[PDB]
């Protein structure tokens, strides 16, 4: 589990959204500008930027 | 928010 630390709006069908503090679950990194993960808030499961999260 | 890196097609 991660924390986003600011806001994202999906750029792409392959992405997800979210918010400043949420929650995501499940992070596989995938490379250093992105990871897999569930944004917990919403549901949704897809790409995120690595550079957005903090890890715990 | 900060620029994001170019995504990559996996693997
Ligand atoms: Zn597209």
């Amino acid at each position: 589990t991660y924390r986003a630390m600011y806001d994202y709006s999906a750029q792409d069908e392959d992405e997800v959204s979210f918010r400043d503090g949420d929650y995501i679950v499940n992070v596989q990194p995938i490379d250093d500008g992105w990871m897999y993960g569930t944004v917990q808030r919403t549901g949704r499961t897809g790409m995120l930027p690595a550079n957005y999260i903090e890890f715990v | 928010p900060p620029p994001t890196l170019p995504k990559p097609k996996l693997p």
